[PDB]
């Protein structure tokens, strides 16, 4: 079993040593390759040393493959690594910070993924909560922000099957007149899809709202959660954003995920196909031999299962089986993990939201008919 | 107080004259430049961007095409420096998305066959048959297409109806058999063949166009320049029908005018204060200024009322506005101009532009069949 | 999928609606089973009129 280059890149503070109990761990002799990893860490968030020290990886090394995650949410290094990888042709996927965080219009020519649901996967987690909220009260209020008409369109979709009235009051695409144009929400749920600086002074008219009292609710995306232990002090009181997990999910089980998911995306291909492809030229000189790529190797790559659990990246890039985390602000000033979810399957802590006004009215009964 | 300002491009001349550019350009307070060349490899290319570029600091920076392909940009980026396009008639490079910053020297092929659009009181014809190759690009072409169709629709709200459109057919790109397309285009009562293309793309659209002579005469198949180009001409059918953009030809003289409109910008830079200055170095530098935002309210804003090139404008998107194509007529295996819009202002020819078939004669694609199936 | 006979009274009624305005009548089948509708695809989002 050849064992081919597997770039490994830690940014910020990481344990070396129990990243050789996350790399070095272990082959799986089931496959007729092996893995080679390179685990170094270069701090810069100048995108031009992601070129800098993967073109290193390249140049020095040889990798077959590579992977990265993120000390931070900021994604213009993702669209590095999109850009860059692409000129590679090579597939890797953030396991940590913004890269992690996927971004819109994925380049054709790229084989690169990310670890993280669809935005569309997104909101459909944000509709299996809504079954766990168990209100028909919602609403649209969003931004130019990514997937506008998208994710419109996809909350048409969502609830295009919709059998039950539940009210989804009205769509607002948003951009004094804050609000002024927003003060017609009425629907108990607060959501919206826009960047977490885009919901810094968002929120910050929220809080000029007011409506966001109690008895209403707010729903955020995993990426619009942004950092957990990031909390604008304008966010809605305990805000219930379900997310990727920031806590549970090993980054060294991403890095388990990473390096498997590229041995395994060798499996089939070394098995029948029995082709691998060999490592770039250089930056400067693998332009003309480039042609030497195919698209079958990633295609048949599509198709895995990690650890047990679905692998197979999405032809947006996203994951067939993402695992996604039920999670919501406290008022605990913290990040209150809610749940889990498993794509439409999903897990919760209690069996009642965390909950002048009445509560609610029992009146406990029995069916009698008529 | 010079200011720096990029650009990119294959030609050395141009380079020269880039240099030549920042001296005009310094009368028009002062101007600062530096310049990189053309790198095969785009990892070299955008690397040797950010050695340039990043060490320049300029605000924004032109780029050429010498043939998506702003790699650089996506360093600028990073910066969220502002980017002055000018080549791409394709507007992959007008997503908005990827690159959040790019700015056009003049409008892609985006409103291309929309030209067309406008020639629906032109030719009068209220028929449109949709052709296209299958690519990103294209499909938001043909999304356009829809739009100012449907545009039509809001102001159809308030002669004889409208321009009624008819099947959009976007051809798997590279496509050795068109047989599908052209069959569909057998069923296809209109005359008017709507499609635009790349060369190689449109090999198959052109070469195979008569070869069930579905451009059979009075079949009118119209297109663009960028579809006209290249290749276009060696297989070109008879009495095709298309136009080519104004001054399409070279970026050159619109790198003069663009200058032209840069020394308006900066100069809104000299009308404004508490800019950013771009940091010099990229490695140690992890964080965008604002001035990028800045540089879009201002760049973007940037409007000059005459260029070199002609009347400098920008659309909503920032890459020209009201900017013409010249009609050219296919006569002699040549396109013959036929006039040009201003976007908006018909020119007729001297000479009838007449059609594949006999002469100029307008027919009506909207003829019945007599089979009536049900 | 081949030709078989057809006849009604309403079909007959296409038969003299072409007889006012002349079109050579094509007697075609239904494919599927439906009338038709605007309907939800499995995926993708897009109207389906079936």
């Amino acid at each position: 079993p050849p064992s081919i280059g597997i770039a490994v890149i830690l940014v910020g503070t990481s344990d070396e040593v129990a990243i050789k109990d996350a790399h070095e761990k272990d082959d799986f002799h089931h496959l007729s390759v092996v893995p080679r990893v390179e685990l170094v860490a270069m701090n810069e968030t100048d995108p031009k040393s992601i070129i800098t020290r993967i073109c290193d990886l390249m140049s020095d090394r040889k990798i077959q493959g590579v992977v990265f995650a993120d000390d931070t949410d900021q994604e213009a290094i993702a669209q590095i690594l999109d850009f860059i990888s692409a000129q590679t042709l090579t597939p890797i996927l953030g396991i940590h910070g913004g890269s992690s965080m996927i971004m819109a219009d994925k380049d054709e020519s790229s084989m690169f993924f990310q670890f993280g649901p669809s935005i569309e996967q997104q909101a459909s987690v944000m509709l299996n909560i809504m079954e766990e909220y168990d209100w028909y009260i919602f609403s649209i209020v969003t931004t130019y922000f990514p997937g506008y008409q998208d994710f419109v369109n996809k909350i048409r979709s969502t609830i295009e099957n919709s059998f039950v009235g539940w009210e989804l009051e009205e769509v607002l695409l948003l951009d004094s007149k804050i609000q002024n144009q927003l003060k017609k929400l009425q629907s108990p749920i607060i959501l919206l899809y826009c960047t977490k600086e885009e919901a810094t002074y968002i929120f910050e008219v929220a809080n000029s709202v007011g409506l966001t009292g109690y008895g209403y609710t707010w729903i955020v995306p995993s990426l619009v959660a942004g950092d957990t232990d990031t909390v604008p002090s304008e966010f809605p009181t305990g805000l219930i954003s379900v997310s990727y997990d920031e806590w549970d999910y090993g980054l060294p089980a991403r890095v388990r995920d990473g390096i498997a998911i590229i041995t395994t995306a060798a499996s089939d291909m070394l098995s029948e196909h029995s082709f691998i492809p060999e490592p770039k030229s250089s930056c400067y000189n693998t332009h003309e031999k480039r042609i030497y790529q195919s698209n079958m190797l990633n295609r048949y790559l599509i198709n895995v299962t990690f650890e047990g659990r679905d692998l197979s990246f999405s032809e947006d890039g996203y994951q067939m089986h993402p695992k996604l985390v039920i999670i919501l602000l406290n008022k605990e000033r913290k990040w209150e993990r809610v749940g889990k979810w498993k794509d439409k399957s999903l897990q919760m802590k209690y069996y009642v939201w965390p909950r002048q006004e009445d509560d609610h009215l029992s009146i406990v009964t029995l069916e009698e008919a008529p | 107080k010079i200011v720096n300002i990029g650009a990119v491009l294959s030609t050395r001349k141009h380079e020269q004259m880039f240099r030549e550019a920042v001296n005009q350009a310094n009368k028009r307070i002062q101007l600062q430049a530096t310049s990189v060349t053309h790198k095969p490899n785009a990892i070299q290319m955008a690397l040797s961007v950010c050695e340039d570029l990043i060490s320049s600091q300029v605000y924004a920076i032109l780029v050429s095409h010498p043939p998506t392909p702003t790699p650089v940009s996506y360093t600028a980026g990073f910066y969220r420096i502002p980017v002055l396009g000018l080549t791409t008639r394709m507007s992959i490079y007008s997503d908005k998305s990827i690159h959040l910053s790019f700015l056009r020297t003049v409008p892609p092929y985006s409103h291309q066959s929309s030209v067309w659009f406008e020639m629906m009181r032109v030719y009068n014809w209220n028929h449109i048959i949709l052709l296209v190759s299958d690519d990103h690009e294209g499909r938001a072409a043909q999304k356009r297409l829809e739009t100012l169709l449907e545009e039509r629709e809001s102001k159809s709200k308030k002669n004889k109806r409208g321009p009624k459109a008819e099947k959009v057919l976007q051809f798997d790109p590279g496509t050795k058999n068109v047989t599908a397309l052209l069959m569909e285009a057998r069923e296809l009562e209109a005359r008017v063949i709507i499609l635009s293309a790349s060369e190689d793309d449109a090999a198959t659209v052109y070469r195979a166009a008569a070869m069930l002579d579905m451009t059979g005469s009075g079949y009118v198949w119209l297109v663009g320049e960028r579809e006209i180009s290249g290749n276009a001409l060696r297989y070109a059918p008879d009495g095709i029908i298309g136009l080519q953009l104004i001054n399409g030809k070279n970026e050159s003289a619109h790198i003069s005018d663009a200058v032209g409109v840069v020394a308006q910008a900066v100069h809104e830079l000299l009308e404004k204060e508490n800019i950013t200055d771009p940091p010099r170095g990229c490695v140690g530098n992890t964080n965008i200024w604002k001035t990028g935002p800045l540089f879009k309210r201002v760049l973007m804003s940037s409007k000059y009322a005459d260029g070199v090139t002609g009347r400098v404008e920008f659309n909503e998107d920032g890459d020209r506005k009201f900017a013409q194509y010249s009609i050219m007529n296919l006569q002699n295996r040549k396109l013959v101009q036929v006039g040009i819009y201003n976007g908006t202002h018909v020119i007729p020819n001297d000479r009838k532009i007449i059609w594949p078939g006999g002469e100029t004669e307008k027919p009506r694609g909207y003829q019945m069949s007599t089979r009536l199936k049900i | 999928t081949v030709p078989q006979c057809c006849y009604g009274f309403c079909i007959d009624l296409l038969i003299k609606l072409a007889r006012t305005m002349q079109f050579t009548y094509e007697v075609h089948l239904v494919a599927d089973g439906k009338f038709g509708t605007q309907e939800r695809v499995q995926n993708s989002n897009k109207k389906e009129w079936n």
